[PDB]
């Protein structure tokens, strides 16, 4: 009934006899697509800079790595914001506790966000019964997936997409331990000598 | 060891202040303390008293003991405040005794 | 197949079961009648097979039980931090170790509690402390107080996880009888997981942060002018300046190149002779090799898939000729008894704990440690102890498994059986052994205090007249030290000094040197031997014949714990398992006693003390082999001279130990007045003060009762071991510290 | 109706019935109905106190930071008491009393509606009435009868004045938290904002608080 | 580095413990065969 | 919470909170008073 499902369980976890807590096929479904669109955010967007950059469009101080833009101090820190990073981690965390909260009262409560105002959104949040897939005007403008067919797949797009950018971080950050250097400096000088720059190297 | 020697205790050979338990140099030593012992001891024992009397007609006793009724017990408390006044009283109407 | 099995929402977490005391039972939950009630909703808080009898209920509430000790244990661990963070001479003793003494308490300044706060140095007031924490912070490669605060809130946050957990796990997602039986799945992630990877990604934490912090320290660097240990990780420059291999990386590892990590992954063995620790490289070494060792065992038993062992195979596999059907029925009966198991962890947690003293008295694993006699004395007799209770807690539960769980028409078991059927002969065996060891152990004390007091000294036992060598351990020291040339080549020098030569010593005082063995040794182990060998009596005979005797062929039925059955058959005082568990705890508490006391004595004078020119001058000047092989040395040359310390520590920083000395001699003696009367007088004694109370109209609800047969027996024996343990604590302490 | 944490259901004990009734008790605090009552008017008073107190602070410290002659509030006791004549001790009894006398009526009131009412005092019958817990009214309390004027005009008022009383207590531990933290008026840490606000935050200073 | 005599015996030893089958064979006696090399290598 | 205030008014409970209560006071009283023989 999931989409993605290609038969891979070794740990009988989605079993659903005698389930508990956060080991529910309800979850886990959620979870990985939000995994899933984060992963795919992360993976563009760790690189994008990187690249840009390089191709000559960004400005000199910019075109940073990703785990130098003062995420983790100690590798870098960026300069040139409109603030100093902590008084931005606040406006994220008031944003991303109103926003991740929201969408926790709609697994909680289907119906909820849809009756309490909240500046005329309360009539957009409405859900669709499955919650990992919202929709309405607000996250579907476009009302793509019309039939019940297209939409099937177009969660079968979604997914693997996804489990691909998910994979694609785990390259990239375990990757930048060994290496020291960006992901897309690491693609380029491969390119450049394929057997010399190398995990075996 | 100056508030001693302005409280006039009397030391021996040793150099340690001894005290004096019968009348008056030395009233504060004993003779006053004594009275505020035998007061607030009556105060908790009456309370007590009248805690578990005043329970004892009341189905099940014993949960009273355990689960105890607060503000039964903080009422009786400051009532046990001038308890001497009815000990007396209750020594004399002849409620005191079984 | 091994799964994940969850009830949902099994028990609603509203307080309307708090507001009832003894819910738990229908029989306490009627109410108190008596004052008995109060005790026994105590008594049987734990006890939750007698509350129910399905395994599942049981099964869930023991770990929450779990959660909610390791929740209690973090906060503990919380504590020892924040106040070696706020209220501690750390940074102080991070600068002058030998000069300070180790200090973690503050006192508050009211009622002359403030002459406490002694002079234990770095310009700071207060209690000294013999934990051992200082010792592991410079191990752990802690350098500044901000990390021990941060260590602290950590491990609240951890007891606050822990908390949550224990709710959790009973109140919203309850594991299935089926998830606990998963023994063979639970042991290879408890082997691999917990030890292994714990070892590994400590070992990771001494190899990136203790070693090199540790180097500069001896070194002798200012420890605020140290490099900060993230700093090592990314400017790797610093490591490869301290140790070579790391400028060729993780290469080496891989390659099997492994010799190049030869400069922090040692086998050197001895001591660091500038801190009077083992080398930290050897212990990286030690964690790494046993990580490895783990990992591997850990992929022992069959889970989810054909591959690996199933314990009951190995278990059916394995029977002979003597003892006919062999482990057969063990598996099932581990899979379906708590307190089986118990039995055997307690008995094997406690014979660990024992030997983590020894090993930590012989091999000083940390930064000076060994100079820091306070400490030292305080962790061998500590751990001995709480590995004694934990031993004789084995023969308990095993006794209470014998009684509640033993059904053999369900669950059979031969070797069991055979156990039972010939019990009368092992008993009587440990009898005879027991009573042979006390005549050729105390006989000869008692016969050396004849000869010395009769003038007969060529006639004692002792390296001057008797001599009794130890000739086995002297073999096996002599084949110890010279080890490292045979049969172990590899390694530098020994094990240990207390073995080997080469007497290293740190700041002017002895850290180790070789422990000469003689006749008065010989004497001790004996004793001891002896000890052991009366506990494993009574507790034997208690667990063996908790069901039946010839006496009482049905004691299985009146209970584990249970006074007697009357005056009858001659008298029954104390037939029951639990009373044997009671005189237990007693023969055990004598046992641990003369170990400790063996220890301390052996310590300061053949070990401990201060080095002069060329030459040593120990503690009590070598009167052991000499004094010890009489009573009245023990009297005299162990307890009257050394109580002189704690005798005269008023006025003092030590006072409190004098405190502490009187007041255990109170309890203990305490206890002696219900250990030697009986309820009857007390109940008698209890009808007349009733008397007194209803003639003023001040008789209580909750009828007051004396106590059980039962209960006077565990307060007693309580307040016996509470005195007894205290007062010794009062005794080495202020002894060791002065 | 709305609700404090939007989808999670109001706790019984709550009607929608009080001013600003929004669901919130997550501690079961104030369930016993009596427990309330209680509670209905700490928040009230609270808030009041804490009104007036913010009005009280947003005054002096525009009045400091537009002539320099008042002080501010932290330090503004001392120079009330030293430059004038009076005397801290008499002050804070004489308030006691005055506190004192003005509390133990209102105390009396609580467990008995229409206790005072009684004219056991100045002849004062019908202003010393119940009416509602939390709004004494009358003649006194509410001169000007916004009290006894109109149904909807006065619940709305209700609803005003908890609102904007639980706006003055935070205010008010902000001023609280603020000098603590930054040691200076209320309108040097509003002016220190408006210049330069990304970067005259906490994250300057002012931690975790 | 698919050369030297660390190599060498490493291939040999699996290749010859293999030989010695579904899924659950294969990461066990590969896993035999580098539980045997490493030995070898660290050895010689 | 009718519940959680009869377990607060429980024996063992009332108890502590009232000797932590009697305790501070003797304490406090020894500090601003310190050192008593008399009164
Ligand atoms: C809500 C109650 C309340 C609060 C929070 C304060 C708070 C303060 N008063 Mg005020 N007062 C309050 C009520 C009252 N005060 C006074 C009379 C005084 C005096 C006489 C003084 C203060 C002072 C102070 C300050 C003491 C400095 C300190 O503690 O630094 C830590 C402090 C900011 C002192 C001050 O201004 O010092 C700077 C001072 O001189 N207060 C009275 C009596 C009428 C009050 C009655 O409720
Ligand atoms: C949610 C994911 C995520 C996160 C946390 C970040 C975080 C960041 N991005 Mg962004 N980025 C993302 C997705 C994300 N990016 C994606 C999906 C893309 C593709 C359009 C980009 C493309 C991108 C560019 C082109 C640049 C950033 C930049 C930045 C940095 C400064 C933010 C800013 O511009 O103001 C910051 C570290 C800026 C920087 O300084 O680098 C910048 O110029 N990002
Ligand atoms: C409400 C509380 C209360 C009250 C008012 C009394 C009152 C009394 N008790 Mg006490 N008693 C109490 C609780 C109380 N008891 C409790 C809780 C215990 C158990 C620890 C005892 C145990 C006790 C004993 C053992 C004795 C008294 C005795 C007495 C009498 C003499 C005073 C004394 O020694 O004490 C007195 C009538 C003595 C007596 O009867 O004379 C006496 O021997 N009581
Ligand atoms: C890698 C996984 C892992 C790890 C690290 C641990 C670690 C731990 N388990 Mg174990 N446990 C595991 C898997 C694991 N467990 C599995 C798979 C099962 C079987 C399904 C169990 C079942 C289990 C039980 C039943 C209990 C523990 C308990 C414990 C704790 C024992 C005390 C200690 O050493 O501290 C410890 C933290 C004890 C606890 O929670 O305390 C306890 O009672 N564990
Ligand atoms: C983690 C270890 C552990 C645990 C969980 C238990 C658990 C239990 N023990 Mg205990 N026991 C332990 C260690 C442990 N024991 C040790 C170390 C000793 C040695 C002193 C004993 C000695 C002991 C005795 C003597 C008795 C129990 C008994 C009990 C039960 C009642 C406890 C209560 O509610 O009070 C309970 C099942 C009682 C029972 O009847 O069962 C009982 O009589 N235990
Ligand atoms: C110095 C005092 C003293 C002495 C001389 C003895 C002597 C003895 N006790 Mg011990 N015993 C003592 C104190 C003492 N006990 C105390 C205080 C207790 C109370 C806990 C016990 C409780 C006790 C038990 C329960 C047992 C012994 C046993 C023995 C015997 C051991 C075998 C042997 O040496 O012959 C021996 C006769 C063991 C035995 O029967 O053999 C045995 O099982 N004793
Ligand atoms: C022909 C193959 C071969 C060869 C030449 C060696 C040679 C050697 N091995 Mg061995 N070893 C081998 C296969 C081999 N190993 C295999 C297959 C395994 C895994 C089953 C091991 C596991 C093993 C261990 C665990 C250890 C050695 C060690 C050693 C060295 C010392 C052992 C000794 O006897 O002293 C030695 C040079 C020891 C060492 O490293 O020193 C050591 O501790 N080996
Ligand atoms: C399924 C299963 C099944 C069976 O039964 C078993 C097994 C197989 C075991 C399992 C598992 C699997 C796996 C492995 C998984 C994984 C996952 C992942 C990795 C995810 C990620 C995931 C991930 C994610 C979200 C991520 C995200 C990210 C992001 C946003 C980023 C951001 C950023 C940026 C841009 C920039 C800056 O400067 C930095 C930062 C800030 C950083
Ligand atoms: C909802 C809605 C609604 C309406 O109606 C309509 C619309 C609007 C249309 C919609 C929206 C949408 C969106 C937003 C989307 C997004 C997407 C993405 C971003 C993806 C990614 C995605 C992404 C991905 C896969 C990624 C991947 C990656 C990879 C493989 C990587 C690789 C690599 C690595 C590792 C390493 C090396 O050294 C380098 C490289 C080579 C580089
Ligand atoms: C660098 C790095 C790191 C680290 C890591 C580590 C260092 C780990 C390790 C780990 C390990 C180190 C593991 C191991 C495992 C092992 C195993 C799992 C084994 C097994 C074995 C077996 C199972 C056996 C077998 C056999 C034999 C030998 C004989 C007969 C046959 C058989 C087959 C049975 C991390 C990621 C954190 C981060 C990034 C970077
Ligand atoms: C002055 C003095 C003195 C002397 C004293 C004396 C000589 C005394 C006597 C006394 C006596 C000869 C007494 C008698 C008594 C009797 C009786 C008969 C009692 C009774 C009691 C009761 C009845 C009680 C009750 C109660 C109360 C009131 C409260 C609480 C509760 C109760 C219930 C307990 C001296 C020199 C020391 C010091 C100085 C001062």
């Amino acid at each position: 009934s999931l989409p993605g499902d290609f038969g891979f369980d070794p740990l009988g976890l989605l079993d659903p006899v005698n389930s508990g807590g956060f080991i529910e096929p309800k979850w886990l479904q959620y979870s990985e697509v939000i995994h899933a669109r984060w992963a795919m955010l992360g993976a563009a967007g760790c690189i994008a800079p990187e690249v840009l950059g390089a191709a000559g469009l960004i400005p000199d101080a910019t075109n940073i790595k990703w785990f130098e833009s003062g995420v983790i101090p100690p590798a870098g820190s960026y300069n040139g914001y409109w603030a100093d990073p902590y008084t931005i981690f606040f406006v994220e965390i008031v944003a991303m506790q109103f926003a991740e909260l929201r969408r926790l009262q709609d697994f909680r409560y289907p119906g909820s966000m849809g009756q309490q105002y909240f500046l005329g959104l309360e009539a957009i949040f409405k859900g669709s019964g499955d919650a990992a897939y919202p929709g309405g005007p607000f996250f579907n403008l476009f009302n793509l997936g019309k039939t019940e067919a297209a939409m099937k797949e177009l969660k079968l797009k979604e997914i693997k997409n996804g489990r691909l950018a998910m994979l694609a971080m785990l390259g990239y950050g375990a990757q930048a331990v060994m290496t020291g250097k960006g992901p897309f400096q690491n693609l380029v000088e491969h390119l450049a000598d394929p057997v010399n720059n190398n995990i075996l190297t | 060891f100056a508030n001693y020697a302005k409280a006039g205790l009397l030391c021996g050979n040793d150099g340690l202040p001894h005290l004096i338990a019968d009348p008056y140099g030395h009233a504060g030593e004993v003779f006053i303390p004594t009275f505020g012992f035998l007061y607030v001891a009556g105060y908790i024992g009456y309370v007590g008293r009248q805690y578990l009397i005043a329970v004892k007609g009341e189905a099940k006793p014993t949960d009273k003991e355990i689960i105890i009724d607060v503000p039964l017990a903080t009422k009786l408390a400051w009532q046990g405040a001038g308890w001497p006044l009815a000990a007396v009283q209750e020594l004399q109407r002849g409620t005191l005794l079984e | 197949k091994v799964k994940i099995a969850v009830d949902r929402n099994p028990v609603e977490t509203s307080f309307e079961k708090w507001a009832k005391p003894g819910h738990f039972s229908r029989t306490l939950s009627k109410g108190p009648n008596t004052t008995t009630w109060i005790w026994n909703l105590h008594a049987d808080a734990h006890d939750f097979d007698s509350h129910t009898s399905d395994l599942e209920e049981i099964s869930r509430k023991v770990f929450s039980a779990h959660f909610g000790q390791l929740g209690i244990i973090f906060i503990w661990l919380s504590g020892m931090y924040f106040h070696g963070a706020r209220f501690s001479n750390y940074e102080a003793w991070l600068s002058d170790p030998t000069h300070i003494k180790p200090s973690a308490q503050v006192v508050w300044p009211i009622v002359g509690q403030e002459i406490l706060n002694g002079d234990v140095g770095g310009g700071f007031q207060g209690i000294q402390i013999t934990s051992g924490f200082f010792q592991l912070w410079r191990a752990s490669g802690i350098t500044s107080e901000l990390q021990l605060y941060t260590t602290a809130i950590g491990g609240l946050v951890m007891a606050a996880a822990m908390f949550f957990a224990g709710w959790f796990h009973y109140h919203k997602a309850a594991p299935k009888l089926e998830w606990f039986q998963n023994v063979e799945s639970m042991l290879n992630h408890h082997l691999g997981g917990l030890l292994g990877l714990g070892s590994l990604a400590w070992a990771g934490h001494q190899i990136h942060v203790s070693l090199p912090v540790n180097k500069l320290l001896d070194a002798g660097v200012d420890p605020k002018e140290i490099p900060l240990p993230h700093d090592l990780l990314l400017n790797r420059a610093i490591m490869a300046d301290l140790y070579p291999s790391f400028a060729k990386g993780i290469a080496p590892f891989f390659t099997l190149n492994w010799s190049e990590y030869s400069d922090f992954l040692t086998f050197k063995g001895g001591l660091n002779p500038v801190t009077g620790g083992l080398w930290l490289s050897d212990t990286a070494h030690h964690h790494v090799a046993i990580a490895v060792l783990f990992l591997v065992a850990g992929h022992m038993y069959r889970t989810n898939w054909g591959i690996g062992h199933s314990m009951k195979e190995i278990l059916e596999a394995h029977r002979g000729p003597f003892t006919g059907e062999g482990h057969v029925g063990l598996y099932e009966i581990l899979t379906t008894s708590w307190h089986a198991q118990l039995a055997i962890n307690l008995a094997l947690f406690g014979s660990l704990s024992i030997i983590v003293a020894h090993h930590m008295y012989a091999m000083p694993p940390y930064p000076y440690l060994a100079t820091d006699y306070g400490t030292q004395l305080s962790l061998f007799t500590h751990h001995t102890w709480i590995g004694g209770f934990c031993i004789v807690g084995a023969g308990a539960h095993a006794a209470i498994f014998m009684v509640r769980d033993y059904d053999p028409t369900n669950n059979y078991n031969n070797l069991l059986d055979r156990v039972i059927r010939h019990r009368d002969a092992i008993i009587s065996h440990l009898n005879w052994v027991c009573i042979f060891l006390g005549f050729h152990s105390f006989g000869l004390y008692i016969h050396n205090d004849t000869m010395s007091a009769l003038g007969r000294p060529q006639d004692m036992f002792s390296d001057t007249a008797i001599q009794l060598q130890p000739v086995f351990a002297q073999w096996i020291q002599n084949t110890h030290f010279l080890a490292p040339q045979l049969t172990a080549p590899n390694a530098l020098a020994a094990t240990s000094l207390t073995w080997g030569g080469d007497l290293v010593a740190v700041g002017g005082k002895v850290a180790m040197m070789p422990i000469s063995l003689g006749t008065s040794d010989f004497m001790v182990h004996h004793i001891h031997a002896f000890t052991i060998h009366v506990t494993v009596l009574i507790l034997l005979k208690g667990v063996l014949f908790a069901r039946s005797s010839r006496l009482i062929p049905d004691k299985a039925n009146l209970g584990f714990r249970f006074p007697c059955d009357g005056p009858g058959r001659g008298g029954t005082c104390q037939v029951s398992a639990w009373d044997h568990v009671f005189l237990g705890l007693f023969w055990m508490y004598n046992s641990l006693s003369i170990v400790i006391f063996h220890f301390s004595w052996k310590m300061q004078s053949d070990v401990w003390g201060t080095v002069t020119a060329s030459g040593v001058s120990h503690i009590t000047g070598g009167n052991f082999a000499q004094s010890a092989n009489t009573i009245n040395g023990w009297l005299r040359d162990f307890l009257w001279a050394q109580s002189s310390q704690v005798i005269q520590s008023y006025g003092s920083a030590l006072s409190a130990y004098g405190l502490i000395f009187l007041g255990a001699h109170f309890v203990w003696a305490f206890s002696l007045m219900f250990l030697f009367s009986g309820r009857g007088y007390w109940q008698e004694l209890i009808e007349s003060i009733v008397w007194a109370h209803n003639k003023l109209k001040v008789a209580p609800a909750i009828q007051p009762r004396a106590l059980s047969i039962t209960q006077g027996r565990a307060v007693g024996v309580a307040h016996y071991l509470l005195g007894g343990i205290a007062t010794t604590w009062s005794f080495f302490l202020a002894r060791i510290i002065s | 109706r709305p609700v404090w944490f939007p989808g999670n259901p109001p706790p019984a004990h709550l009607d929608g019935s009080l001013a600003g009734d929004y669901g919130f008790d997550p501690l079961f605090l104030g369930q016993e109905p009596q427990t309330l009552k209680w509670y209905v008017q700490a928040e009230l008073v609270h808030g009041r106190f804490a009104m007036l107190g913010a009005a009280g602070i947003i005054l002096t410290s525009i009045g400091a930071k537009v002539g320099l002659g008042f002080p501010e509030w932290y330090d503004a006791g001392k120079v009330v008491v030293e430059k004038n004549n009076i005397d801290f001790p008499t002050l804070m009894v004489i308030q006691f009393y005055l506190m004192g006398w003005a509390e133990t009526k209102r105390w009396y009131d609580f467990k008995n509606p229409g206790s005072q009412a009684d004219g056991s005092f100045l002849g004062f019958t019908e202003e010393f009435k119940g009416l509602e817990n939390g709004y004494p009214g009358g003649r006194f309390f509410d001169p000007m009868g916004l009290s006894r004027g109109d149904a909807a005009k006065y619940q709305e008022y209700k609803q005003k004045e908890v609102k904007n009383g639980r706006l003055a207590m935070i205010a008010c531990l902000g001023f609280a938290a603020q000098y603590a933290a930054t040691g200076k008026g209320p309108l040097d840490n509003l002016a220190d904002h408006l210049a330069d606000p990304n970067h005259v935050n906490f994250a300057t200073n002012g931690v975790s608080n | 580095f698919i050369g030297s005599s660390t190599n060498l015996i490493m291939v040999a030893s699996t290749t010859a413990t293999l030989a010695a089958f579904t899924i659950v064979d294969v990461l066990a006696m590969g896993a035999a065969g580098h539980g045997l090399g490493v030995g070898i290598v660290l050895g010689l | 919470m009718k519940d959680f205030t009869t377990y607060l008014s429980t024996a063992p409970v009332i108890a502590t909170i009232w000797f932590t209560f009697t305790a501070g006071l003797l304490i406090e009283i020894n500090r601003y008073f310190p050192d008593p023989l008399v009164f």
